[PDB]
């Protein structure tokens, strides 16, 4: 059957009953760095399976009134398990991602979410002139950020969905690897991103390389609206590799 | 034949496209008109499979939509002004810090990618301008000033002796001056956007200033100070070439604001601030 | 110096300066 | 709607009269509905354009939602089309919602030149495209009476744009400064 | 120190608190405590720098001066150490004082890109070089209570600079006369 | 020059002008696990040179009234970077270690210290009967305990340096791994063992395979005591590798 | 291959930088980082000696700090100046007594070597600047006088004939004058340092004022005087090509203060005379 | 004069004066 | 590029830009 998954990574398996095929950004499946790409020079470490685990951030509910959610990785992992330690712990890092979004209704509820990677999607802030987008509103760990709710500090950034959050128009994020979860088709979307960057290796701290964008762009709807119908995003890293050890780093 | 290869760039003939074939009128269970969009695939079905179409033999070319062509081209970055009021000493040198953000023409192509790695073709206008009659011997200086290098302070300075940096002095008169330089990134390619900082605190800094530090342009006229002030204007125009891209992106929507920076205005009518027209209603063609 | 091609119809595809950043628009394909 | 995501949407739902029009537009890749797409932003750095256009619709109701719609492409040299059966006459395809949520209408080229402006310009001007209920949109009890559709546009093997120019849907009217 | 032949020198002697530090520098070519060494000064005529360096350091005491240090490399994207442990968790040498006066320490290229600004540039900011005691400076009766210590600096095979550029750390203010 | 050596693990090296040679413990240098002596069935997780490194401990004061001290394995480097975060996310680990102790003086000072490596050293608890020695006491982490200075609490155990903490006589250690650090000698000790156990990997939190004795057999002396003399020790861990992944597990 | 040498030099990757190899965890008594500085020699260690390195491939190339890339680009070595202020005989020719000694950035560079040998570019930047309005139609002449030739002390001396020696003519709206100069010393190299004088005497001259005699440039504008006075500020760019350069030194750390000489000022606070920045202490990064 | 090479890529190596002083800057190794 | 031509009379027929519209007039017939 095409429509059936199953993904495993690790110790964890994911499985699903009605997806719709799965989409590897730019043709390119993840792979570990080889040695006439590389620059650093000491040993990298390779976590394997310790790291390159699925991983589950909190859910988050989706109403009638959704305006949207995004997260940023890796920044969303940094606090999951031996990945999270190993970001924190070293200067630099690489790895691609096995992005996994759910979200199950029934056969009549209608709605239409929009999942998509964004390779360094840079924020705007709006009528602020200079000043851009703090580093504690881009990195807001596993807990993403719910479009449409946040208290206007200075540093805050665009909240505008149909302006990508960053100056351009929604309908063209589909350039970029995307997925739709149409509640009448499929009930999840998947999502392989392998590492792109124009270095090889990067500080996971300061740099956010991809971006999981999910916009609602068909409302809700149901006869039966007293029942929840939340969206959880499961993530695995691939060829996770971490190089120049020390102290852990603390960040704010 | 590597001559075979020559006769089609000056033909413009090296990307062509496929031709149409004849189809004819079909009934099965195989349905390729319909599909799944939520796969993230576009449909690869062609008009041969929806209409009965005829054998046509297409003469069309890809090469002007490579990508060569489309960011080769020169475009402004800059426009230099030296005006001369009433002070030839402060007057006569000025600095730019480098940058492809000021001119929306060609920052928006750059922008529809998110990496791109080129060599750059850098062409100078200089005009100069008569306030009170004559020009005389104008002699411009124009000197790149990577970071870290010295940069002048007044226009008899030691750095402009450019013992090793480069300089090209222009002379009035004569042809534009003109030069290329390599692709210039400590990185494997530019990025056209960054979503990182340089620091991991509530004021570090965002973006692309982050990565993309060019270096000073500092310029001044060689000519000591004339009778006659004049207002010298130079345009800067920049060309890419042996150009790469990566991870097409969507179009800038609306006005750019600032340098480095995604960032925007919106009015209270934001159908103002989009190239969106507004549809009297859905069937109003 | 510039690479000559030969079939006749020669391509004399000359480089005048020393450095690479220097030569014109590239070949597509 | 601009300034929404419903900009993107069209609603359907359960007809009182039969053959409605759901929406009409210029097939013009750079005219504007369809100007600030993606091929439609790419059109408008050049001056001339040829070959096919492929137009994708995705049904947006319940699983238990059905529908039958006529989606027609008129050739120019005529108005376009006042009703379904006078849009029917040209290049349609009779779309059927089913497990598959998407369908494809192929706008064939169809013109005297082998290019076109990609201006607004009358003499290049490629036609229409409307959508029609087939038949109507019919739901079971205790489901949504309304249902989104979105569309979606691509060029075929064939598409192509010739001879560079600077595009009109974006601006600079100030100094961008650092 | 400077203008004296101090400003050379460390001091080292017997501590009374364990693990206590000796000195901390950026490992920056061209940043300044090192900018005026022969490499630094080089370096200060080019954009780009990249490689590894190696740092010498010689024991100046009497021959019956024993010590052990912690030489360590701090990689970028954190604080430099607070304290020994926090050093140690880097790249780093324990120095053993004996027969043989001088110790090495590579700082290997660590770098999320090729090249790094030879400029103070915080994004290409390379990290620090800290001493700490790993035992202590011992002598037995009669002997001096306190030793010098060198400090050397070179490039790897992996060294190169890139794009010349004119040097900050010289100048001209005035004309230079018969 | 066969009293020179150097000493290179990951990101580290050690050296020293003055050794007395190096001993394996048992003649057997530590290896991987291999799938004939395996017993848990997931892929492990092999750090490399991010766990496999030098981590120096806090250095201790050796003076005339001295009488020993000791750590335990691997509970003294559970808060060392990478090797400590993995021994607490893990159910299990595996490892063997190179212990570098480190103690110069000077050609007219004198002290021997004993520095032994001991398998299974079940400390016991004295006058107090069938009460045994807390959890707590034997975890001391980097600190390791001073011999003759604790606060007498029940589960505390045995300080008695002659009889080896357990019963057994002191001068019969050397049929453990050892080594002498003899001031007039040497100023090192260098000691790799490998990884002993009755099964092949174990919980690193409730299980502890080595301790470190170092007991000083003859008395520091010398005409210039004002000037402290420390003992430091470096622990690099070899091989290491953990299984059964999960949350982080906090004691205590 | 003479082709495949020349491939090389247009990537400018004649001089390619070793790879890093990948290295172990090691345990024996052979101790690379130990060593002795008294010897002379710098320890030869490398990072596969310290740390288990991974293999890498490197792409780095030497070939821009050469010698030829280092001392081979133009900068400015004199500035003349003809100020027609009273008196066009008088003032509208000059003379200048050659040397590289008298702006900093180029100076600097070369002392880095105790001697040097090479060819010479000199390229010229003349800038007329009218004080009174028009420049009219300037036309100089640019005159070497090799020492022991005879000077010119009007603006109509004999000498201007230049029956034998080199002179450039340049007028004004031309390109810039450009000229190349053979190695040319009585000796094999160029002194950049002397430790010797013209005689054993307490009057004799140190230094390489006692070495470097390169004779005279004498200039004049050649057309005869105008209405409307200009001053006409000529500045010479210097290029070293086929450079060959021997015994390197540390680099000037104070600034000049006369040509020929290593002479040197002091304040009463040192620190403020060198480029070294005061640190708060040894461990204040 | 000039030294002319092949392989076909023809390096032409063009001296336009008579003086070795005149020429571009040298090759390297 | 250009197309050269043997007989002796040689005819370089030179070409000196990379399109076609750039280059003279055409031969008839
Ligand atoms: C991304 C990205 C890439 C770039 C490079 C832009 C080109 O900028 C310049 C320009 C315009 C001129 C010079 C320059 N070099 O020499 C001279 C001169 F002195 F002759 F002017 N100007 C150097 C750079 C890096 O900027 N952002
Ligand atoms: C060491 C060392 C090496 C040198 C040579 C410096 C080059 O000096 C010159 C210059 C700048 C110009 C001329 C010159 N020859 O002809 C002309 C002109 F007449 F065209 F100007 N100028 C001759 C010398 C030796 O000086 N010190
Ligand atoms: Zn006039």
């Amino acid at each position: 059957s095409d429509r059936i998954i199953q993904i495993t990574r690790g110790d964890s398996t994911i499985t699903s009953q009605d997806v719709a095929n799965a989409v590897v950004g730019y043709g390119v499946w993840p792979h570990y760095l080889t040695p006439q790409d590389a620059t650093a020079i000491d040993k990298p470490t390779q976590p394997d399976t310790s790291s390159n685990r699925f991983y589950t951030l909190d859910s988050k509910m989706w109403n009638s009134t959704s305006k949207g959610w995004w997260w940023k990785l890796p920044d969303a992992l940094k606090d999951m398990g031996i990945f999270g330690e190993n970001m924190f712990y070293h200067f630099l890092g690489r790895s691609g991602y096995t992005v996994h979004v759910q979200c199950n209704a029934s056969k009549f509820h209608q709605g239409t979410l929009l999942v998509v990677m964004i390779p360094e999607h840079q924020l705007a802030t709006v009528n602020k002139g200079n000043v851009n987008a703090g580093y504690k509103y881009t990195h807001p760990g596993e807990a993403g950020r719910e479009v449409g709710t946040q208290v206007e500090n200075e540093k805050q950034p665009s909240d505008d969905n149909w302006l990508n959050f960053d100056g351009t128009l929604l309908g063209n994020l589909l350039i970029f690897p995307h997925q739709f979860i149409n509640l009448r088709s499929n009930n999840s979307a998947t999502l392989i991103v392998p590492y792109v960057n124009a270095v090889p290796m990067d500080s996971m701290v300061r740099h956010n390389n991809w971006s999981l964008v999910i916009i609602p762009v068909c409302q809700l709807q149901s006869n039966n609206i007293s029942n929840i119908v939340p969206i959880t995003v499961s993530i695995s890293p691939m060829c996770a590799e971490f190089s120049g050890a020390r102290a852990k780093t603390v960040v704010q | 034949n590597p001559v075979e290869r020559y006769v089609d760039e000056v033909l413009n003939e090296v990307l062509v496209v496929p031709n149409i074939n004849q189809s004819h009128p079909t009934t099965s269970n195989a349905a390729p008109v319909l599909d799944a969009a939520e796969t993230g695939h576009t449909n690869k079905i062609q008009p041969e499979d929806t209409i009965e179409t005829r054998y046509v033999q297409s003469s069309q070319t890809l090469d002007e939509m490579s990508v060569e062509s489309f960011l080769g081209r020169s475009g402004c970055i800059h426009e230099s002004v030296l005006d001369i009021v009433d002070n030839y000493n402060d007057q006569s040198f000025t600095k730019w810090n480098i940058n492809l953000q000021e001119m929306a023409q060609i920052r928006r192509k750059f922008e529809m990618f998110t990496y791109a790695r080129f060599d750059s073709e850098i062409t100078m206008v200089p005009s100069v301008a008569a306030k009170d009659g004559h020009i005389g011997h104008i002699v411009m200086q124009y000197m790149y000033v990577p970071p870290g290098a010295p940069i002048p302070t007044t226009r008899d300075d030691y750095a402009w002796q450019s013992g090793t940096n480069a300089s090209v002095f222009w002379q009035h008169g004569q042809p534009f001056p003109r030069f290329s330089l390599p692709f210039l990134s400590i990185a494997s390619a530019y990025y056209m956007f960054y979503d990182g900082y340089d620091g991991d605190t509530y004021k570090s800094r965002y973006g692309t200033v982050v990565t993309n530090d060019m270096g000073t342009l500092c310029s001044r006229i060689v000519t000591s100070e004339q009778l006659h002030k004049v207002k010298v204007v130079t345009r800067i125009y920049h060309k890419a070439k042996h150009t790469k891209a990566w991870c097409p992106r969507p179009p800038r929507a609306v006005q750019y604001s600032h340098t480095h920076t995604t960032n925007y205005k919106l009015s209270s009518e934001v159908h103002n601030d989009v190239a969106i027209r507004p549809r009297t209603n859905l069937t109003t063609v | 110096g510039a690479q000559v091609s030969r079939q006749s119809i020669n391509y004399f595809n000359i480089n005048y300066f020393k450095d690479a950043a220097s030569s014109g628009a590239s070949r597509l394909d | 709607n601009i300034g929404n995501v419903s900009m993107y949407t069209v609603t359907l739902s359960p007809q009182t009269k039969l053959a409605e029009e759901i929406f009409a537009i210029k097939v013009d890749i750079a005219s504007h509905p369809l100007a600030t797409t993606l091929i439609g932003e790419i059109a408008s750095y050049f001056t001339h354009w040829t070959g096919s256009l492929r137009f994708s619709f995705m049904f947006c109701g319940t699983a238990n939602t059905t529908l039958k719609v006529l989606l027609a492409y008129t050739p120019p040299g005529i108005g376009k089309p006042r009703s379904r059966k006078e849009a029917m006459l040209g290049t349609h395809v009779v779309w059927d919602v089913g497990l598959q949520s998407t369908v494809s209408l192929v706008v064939p080229w169809i013109s005297a030149s082998q290019y076109r402006f990609t201006t607004p310009d009358t003499y290049s001007s490629a036609g229409y495209i409307t959508c029609w209920y087939q038949t109507n949109f019919v739901v079971p009890p205790n489901t949504p009476n309304t249902a989104e559709m979105l569309c979606f546009v691509s060029g075929c093997k064939d598409f192509c744009l010739r001879m560079a120019r600077d595009t009109d849907l974006h601006k600079q009217t100030g100094p961008i400064t650092q």
